[PDB]
């Protein structure tokens, strides 16, 4: 049980670890970005945007 | 008998004064090509920190 209680303590660690999530990079309050998550968010094929946003 | 003396002291100040200028002027025609980017390099960190980047 000693084997097993550390095993448990490593998968359970994993499972609470392993969360993703997508990061924007862009200034602290410019409004394109809230504008860039409610498209894609939704239904969004095309988004239009500049050069600055730089999406790679 | 003949006996002869003589002095004699000199003292010369002297002052000079010389101003000079100059203005070479090179032309070259790398530098007319860095002069593009110049003035539009201005308004393109304006555009990227105050302006919505969405349609």
């Amino acid at each position: 049980c000693d084997e097993l209680a550390e095993i448990i303590l490593s998968r359970f660690s994993l499972i609470m670890q392993s969360k993703f999530s997508k990061i924007f990079l862009s200034d602290i309050q410019d409004e394109t970005i809230n504008q860039f998550i409610n498209k894609l968010y939704n239904g969004a094929p095309f988004i239009k945007t500049d050069k600055y946003i730089d999406p790679e | 008998l003949r006996n002869g003396e003589s002095d004699t002291k000199r003292n010369t100040q002297s002052q000079n004064e010389m101003n000079r200028t100059g203005l070479t002027k090179q032309y070259l025609i790398d530098n007319l090509q860095k002069l593009y980017s110049m003035r539009d390099t201005i308004f393109k960190t304006y555009d990227k920190e105050c302006f919505l980047h969405i349609w």
